[PDB]
C-alpha cells in the first residue's frame, strides 16, 4: 500500500511509527476539595458600576460549576480562550471575576482588545485576553419605573485607560482659565454620565448583568481545580494523566530531583515537562512517554517470496508485544510465528 | 505529537509529509552513499602485517592499536576525543536505547520532539577497519591496489 | 507624638552582582535560560544610608521616605532587635492603602490597610518586669488605621542569630516589586563571613513569598526598632540606646538576564545583558 | 592543544545540533496561535473553534519544517560536493599520486 | 494587528525566499570560486594537463 | 521599518531573524573565504622589478 504497487522490490521500507497505546486514564488534584465562591458571584445583591468595575479574587477551591449546569439561563457564554464545556478538564490560578451592568448592544464594545469610548475611557479589555464573559439580563432588578440613573459611566478622560485598569479619579479637565465650578460650557466638560436607563427603551437598551472571567494558565501552582475524580496513580506504565489541566500519556517514575519547596514543573532543555509534583501527596516523579520508533519492513521481492521481517527502530526489545505479533493475532504463517527469532 | 485531530487536519493538508519524509530518506542514503563512496573504495579488506616494519616510518600512531578495545590508531583517538560524541544506540533498557534522568538530556528530549537520529549503516568500528584496509593498501600495495 | 531617632547620613556604594532573584516557581536544571525582568543591574549605585538609632539629639526629621520606582532592592545587618519591618505606600497616608510588613521575634504579619501615620516610623519595644512582655499599642505610635482590607500572617523572615557573626550573617535581601498582580518579596540569609558591606559572589533570592496585590509603590521607607538592653529606663537618652540601623538601598530596572540553573535547580550565576560590550556579546 | 585545529567537523556537528535546536524551539514559537502545546489548545477549544488555532500551529510548524529540509538540502548538496571532493582527493592523493 | 501580521508573513516569505535564492546562487558562486581558485592553482601557479 | 509596535509581533514567529542573520553572516564569512582562497594563495607580497 506504501509503495502504491502489487510488485515489491527487495529492500527496507519505512512503513509506519510504532507507538505502545496508553492503558489507562488517571486524573490527579489536591486532596483538599472546597466549594467555589463562584456562587457568591450569581447570589450578590448587585454589581459596581462600569466605570468601577467590581473585581473578585476566586482560588484556593474547586471549580464547582453546578451553578451553570443547573440553572444556567444566560444568554452568552462567550469564551474566547477556552471552550464552556471544556471548563471541568483544565485547572486555573489566581482567577480574577470583573463584574459589572452594562447595556446590552455594548457587548460588542467589550469584546477582546475592542476600540471604543467606553473601552478608552471606562474598562479597556486586554487585546489577549485568555477568559470568558456571561451576559445576562438583569431587568427583572437592576431596572426601575421611574429610570435606573444610580449606574453612571466615565464618559471622557484625558488618556485613554490602560487595559485592566480603573481609575476613579473625577478632577475635571479645565482647558481654560474659566473655573468650572460645576457649569457646563466652555472648556468644561463633566467626566461622568448617567446611564439612560428609560422604561420606554425595549431590551438591549435595558441593564444586562456582565461578568468577565480571567484565568491565567498553568505557568503558576494551580489553585481552582475540575470536580474531576481523582485517582491512583501507578509506575513505569504508560497511562493517561491529567495533572492539574496538564494533559498528557506516559510513565510517571520516581523522582530523584532536588525540587525546591515553591517549584512545581520541572523542563528539561527541550522546555516540555520532565518532571511533576503530586498535587495530593508532595512528592516529585519523573514523567516519560511510552516507548515509540520506526517500523520498516525487510523483504525480498514479491516475485520471490511473501514472508517478511520487522525492524523496530531504537526501541529495546521488551516493548514489542503489540497486535502485529503472533501472540497477539491468529497464528498464520504468512509474515511472522512462534513467537521468537528476536534479535537485539 | 500524538494528537489524532492535528493528524486528520494535516491529512486534509495534501501530502507534504509524504514528500518530506522522502527528501530526507533521500538525504539518509545520500549520506550512506557518501561514505561508502569515500570508504568502500576496496572490494577486499586488507591486513597489516603482524611485524610493523616498514623502513623506519613509523605508522603506529596512524594504524591500529591492537591494545584498547575501540582499535582505533592514537590520532583517531585524538580525533574522537576533540570532536563532541553522538547516540550510537546503546542498549541501556531504557525504551530509547539510551538514556539517563538528570543527566545529558538533549538526545532524548530530541528524542521525545519526534527528531531521531538513525545510526550510519556502517559502524564507527567498521569505518576505522574500512579506513584501516585503505592505510593497509596504501603502505603496502602502494597505488596498484585502486586500478 | 512624632519624634525622628535616626542619624540617616547617605554614602553611595557598588551594588555589584547583588539582587539576583527567581523569576518564576518552574524547576529548570542545567539550563543557561534568558528571561527580560526587572532586576538590580550590575555595578550600580547603592545608597548606603548609614545611621545610629536611638539618638534622642535628631528630633526634627532628617531622613526622607526613598522613592520605589521599579522595584527596591534592600540589603542591612540589623537584627530584628533594630530593624523590625517595611513600609509602602502612594502617598503614605489614609488615602492610599499602606502596605506594613512587621517581623516579631516569634511571627511575621503583614497588612494593608489606610495606616496614619508620620515620615518617622519606629516600633519601641520593652520587656518590663513588670509583666515580663510588653506588648506595643498601635494607636500610641500610629495615630489611626482605617478599613484594612489584608492580613497575613507566618514565621519570621529574620531567624537573628545571637552571635556577633551572625548578626552580620543577617543579609535580608527583600526584593520588592510589584508586577502582573505579584507583590513579590524575595529573601536570603548568607552566612558569609563578616565585612563592611555586600560582599563579592553571587547569592539567588528564593522567593520567600508572592503577596496577591500587586498594586504601584511611589515611595519605600524602612521601619526600624529601637534597640533596647531590656533594663534600661524609659523616654529618656539612657532609654532608646544608640545603635547602627544601617541599611542599603537599591533600584531595578527593566533588563534581559542570562541565568545559569545548577544542578540542585538554582539559580548559581547570572549576567547582565547592557552592562558592556562583553555582556551584549555574553 | 589548539581547540581550532578539528574546526571543520565540529562546525559541521554544531550546525546539526543548532538546526535541530531551532526546529525544537520552533514547538515554543506560537505562530500568532493562543498557545504552542497542542495537548493544551486541544483541552481548552473544542475541535470547530480549535481548528483554526491547531491549522496556524500547522502552518507555522510546517513552514519551519519546510525551511529546515530545503537548508537540510542545500548543506546536503554541500556535504555531498565536499564527499565528492574527499572521494576524488582518495582517488587522486590516497589511491594515487595527483599532481 | 491582523492586517500587520498578514505584512509579516508576506515581506517574511519575501525575505525567506530572497536568502534561499543568495544560498543557492552563493552555492553557484562557491563552486565557480572553488572552480576559479583551481584555475589559480592550476593554471597561474602551475601548467595543468 | 522604525517601529516597535511590529517588532513586538515580530519577535512572536521565534528565532527566525537569527537563522536568517546567521545565514547571512556565513555568506558574507564565505565572500571573504572566495576572495582570500583566489587571491590570497600566497603571504609574502612581491614588487615589479
Ligand atoms: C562605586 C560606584 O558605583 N560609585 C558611584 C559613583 O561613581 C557615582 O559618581 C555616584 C553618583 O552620585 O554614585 C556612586
Ligand atoms: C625484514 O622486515 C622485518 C619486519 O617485517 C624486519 O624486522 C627485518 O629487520 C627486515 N629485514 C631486513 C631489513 O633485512
Ligand atoms: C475603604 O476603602 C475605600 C476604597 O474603596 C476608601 O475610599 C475608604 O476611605 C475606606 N474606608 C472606609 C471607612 O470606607
Ligand atoms: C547539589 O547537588 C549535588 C549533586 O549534584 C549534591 O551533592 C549537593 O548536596 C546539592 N546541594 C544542595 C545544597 O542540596
Amino acid at each position: 500500500c506504501t509503495l502504491k504497487s502489487f510488485t515489491v522490490e527487495k529492500g527496507i521500507y519505512q512503513t509506519s511509527n510504532f507507538r505502545v497505546q496508553p492503558t489507562e486514564s488517571i486524573v490527579r488534584f489536591p486532596n483538599i476539595t472546597n466549594l467555589c465562591p463562584f456562587d457568591e458571584v450569581f447570589n450578590a445583591t448587585r454589581f459596581a458600576s462600569v466605570y468601577a468595575w467590581n473585581r473578585k479574587r476566586i482560588s484556593n477551591c474547586v471549580a464547582d460549576y453546578s451553578v451553570l449546569y443547573n440553572f444556567a439561563p444566560f444568554f452568552a457564554f462567550k469564551c474566547y480562550g477556552v471552550s464552556p464545556t471544556k471548563l471541568n478538564d483544565l485547572c486555573f490560578t489566581n482567577v480574577y471575576a470583573d463584574s459589572f451592568v452594562i447595556r446590552g448592544n455594548e457587548v460588542s464594545q467589550i469584546a477582546p482588545g475592542q476600540t471604543g469610548n467606553i473601552a478608552d475611557y471606562n474598562y479597556k479589555l486586554p487585546d489577549d485576553f485568555t477568559g470568558c464573559v456571561i451576559a445576562w439580563n438583569s431587568n427583572k432588578l437592576d431596572s426601575t419605573v421611574g429610570g435606573n440613573y444610580n449606574y453612571r459611566y466615565r464618559l471622557f478622560r484625558k488618556s485613554k485607560l490602560k487595559p485592566f485598569e480603573r481609575d476613579i479619579s473625577t478632577e475635571i479637565y479645565q482647558a481654560g482659565n474659566k473655573p468650572c465650578n460645576g457649569v457646563a460650557g466652555v472648556n468644561c466638560y463633566f467626566p461622568l454620565q448617567s446611564y439612560g436607563f428609560r422604561p420606554t427603551y425595549g431590551v438591549g437598551h435595558q441593564p444586562y448583568r456582565v461578568v468577565v472571567l480571567s484565568f491565567e494558565l498553568l505557568h503558576a501552582p494551580a489553585t481552582v481545580c475540575g470536580p474531576k475524580k481523582s485517582t491512583n496513580l501507578v509506575k513505569n506504565k504508560c497511562v493517561n494523566f491529567n495533572f492539574n489541566g496538564l494533559t498528557g500519556t506516559g510513565v510517571l517514575t520516581e523522582s530523584n530531583k532536588k525540587f525546591l519547596p515553591f517549584q512545581q514543573f520541572g523542563r528539561d532543555i527541550a522546555d516540555t515537562t520532565d518532571a511533576v509534583r503530586d498535587p495530593q501527596t508532595l512528592e516529585i516523579l519523573d514523567i516519560t512517554p511510552c516507548s515509540f520508533g520506526g517500523v520498516s519492513v525487510i523483504t525480498p521481492g514479491t516475485n520471490t517470496s511473501n514472508q517478511v521481517a520487522v525492524l523496530y527502530q531504537g526501541v529495546n526489545c521488551t516493548e514489542v508485544p503489540v497486535a502485529i505479533h503472533a501472540d497477539q493475532l491468529t497464528p498464520t504463517w504468512r509474515v511472522y510465528s512462534t513467537g521468537s527469532n528476536v534479535f537485539q | 505529537g500524538d494528537s489524532t485531530e492535528c493528524s486528520n487536519l494535516l491529512l486534509q493538508y495534501g501530502s507534504f509529509c509524504t514528500q518530506l519524509k522522502r527528501a530526507l530518506t533521500g538525504i539518509a542514503v545520500e549520506q550512506d552513499k557518501n561514505t561508502q563512496e569515500v570508504f568502500a573504495q576496496v572490494k577486499q579488506i586488507y591486513k597489516t602485517p603482524p611485524i610493523k616494519y616498514f623502513g623506519g616510518f613509523n605508522f603506529s600512531q596512524i594504524l591500529p592499536d591492537p591494545s584498547k578495545p575501540s582499535k582505533r590508531s592514537p590520532i583517531e583517538d585524538l580525533l574522537f576525543n576533540k570532536v563532541t560524541l553522538a547516540d550510537a544506540g546503546f542498549i541501556k533498557q531504557y525504551g530509547d536505547c539510551l538514556g539517563d534522568i538528570a543527566a545529558r538530556d538533549l538526545i532524548c528530549a530530541q528524542k521525545f520532539k519526534g527528531l531521531t537520529v538513525l545510526p550510519p549503516l556502517l559502524t564507527d568500528e567498521m569505518i576505522a577497519q574500512y579506513t584501516s584496509a585503505l592505510l593497509a593498501g596504501t603502505i603496502t600495495s602502494g597505488w596498484t591496489f585502486g586500478a | 507624638q512624632c519624634v525622628n531617632l535616626i542619624t540617616r547620613t547617605q554614602s553611595y556604594t557598588n551594588s555589584f552582582t547583588r539582587g539576583v532573584y527567581y523569576p518564576d516557581k518552574v524547576f529548570r536544571s542545567s539550563v543557561l535560560h534568558s528571561t527580560q525582568d526587572l532586576f538590580l543591574p550590575f555595578f550600580s549605585n547603592v545608597t548606603w544610608f548609614h545611621a545610629i538609632s536611638g539618638t534622642n539629639g535628631t528630633k526634627r526629621f532628617d531622613n526622607p521616605v526613598l522613592p520605589f520606582n521599579d522595584g527596591v532592592y534592600f540589603a542591612s545587618t540589623e537584627k530584628s532587635n533594630i530593624i523590625r519591618g517595611w513600609i509602602f505606600g502612594t502617598t503614605l497616608d489614609s488615602k492610599t492603602q499602606s502596605l506594613l510588613i512587621v517581623n516579631n521575634a516569634t511571627n511575621v504579619v503583614i497588612k494593608v490597610c489606610e495606616f496614619q501615620f508620620c515620615n518617622d516610623p519606629f516600633l519601641d519595644v520593652y520587656y518590663h518586669k513588670n509583666n515580663k512582655s510588653w506588648m506595643e499599642s498601635e494607636f500610641r505610635v500610629y495615630s489611626s488605621a482605617n478599613n484594612c482590607t489584608f492580613e497575613y500572617v507566618s514565621q519570621p523572615f529574620l531567624m537573628d542569630l545571637e552571635g556577633k557573626q551572625g548578626n552580620f550573617k543577617n543579609l535580608r535581601e527583600f526584593v520588592f516589586k510589584n508586577i502582573d498582580g505579584y507583590f513579590k518579596i524575595y529573601s536570603k540569609h548568607t552566612p558569609i563571613n563578616l565585612g563592611r558591606d555586600l560582599p563579592q559572589g553571587f547569592s539567588a533570592l528564593e522567593p520567600l513569598v508572592d503577596l496577591p496585590i500587586g498594586i504601584n509603590i511611589t515611595r519605600f521607607q524602612t521601619l526600624l526598632a529601637l534597640h533596647r538592653s531590656y533594663l534600661t529606663p524609659g523616654d529618656s537618652s539612657s532609654g532608646w540606646t544608640a545603635g547602627a540601623a544601617a541599611y542599603y538601598v537599591g533600584y531595578l530596572q527593566p533588563r534581559t538576564f542570562l541565568l545559569k540553573y545548577n544542578e540542585n535547580g538554582t539559580i548559581t550565576d547570572a549576567v547582565d545583558c547592557a552592562l558592556d560590550p562583553l555582556s551584549e556579546t555574553k | 592543544s589548539t581547540p581550532s585545529a578539528l574546526g571543520k567537523l565540529q562546525d559541521v556537528v554544531n550546525h546539526n545540533a543548532q538546526a535541530l535546536n531551532t526546529l525544537v524551539k520552533q514547538l515554543s514559537s506560537k505562530f500568532g496561535a493562543i498557545s504552542s502545546v497542542l495537548n493544551d489548545i486541544l483541552s481548552r477549544l473544542d475541535p470547530p473553534e480549535a481548528e483554526v488555532q491547531i491549522d496556524r500551529l500547522i502552518t507555522g510548524r510546517l513552514q519551519s519544517l519546510q525551511t529546515y529540509v530545503t537548508q537540510q538540502l542545500i548543506r546536503a548538496a554541500e556535504i555531498r560536493a565536499s564527499a565528492n571532493l574527499a572521494a576524488t582527493k582518495m582517488s587522486e592523493c590516497v589511491l594515487g599520486q595527483s599532481k
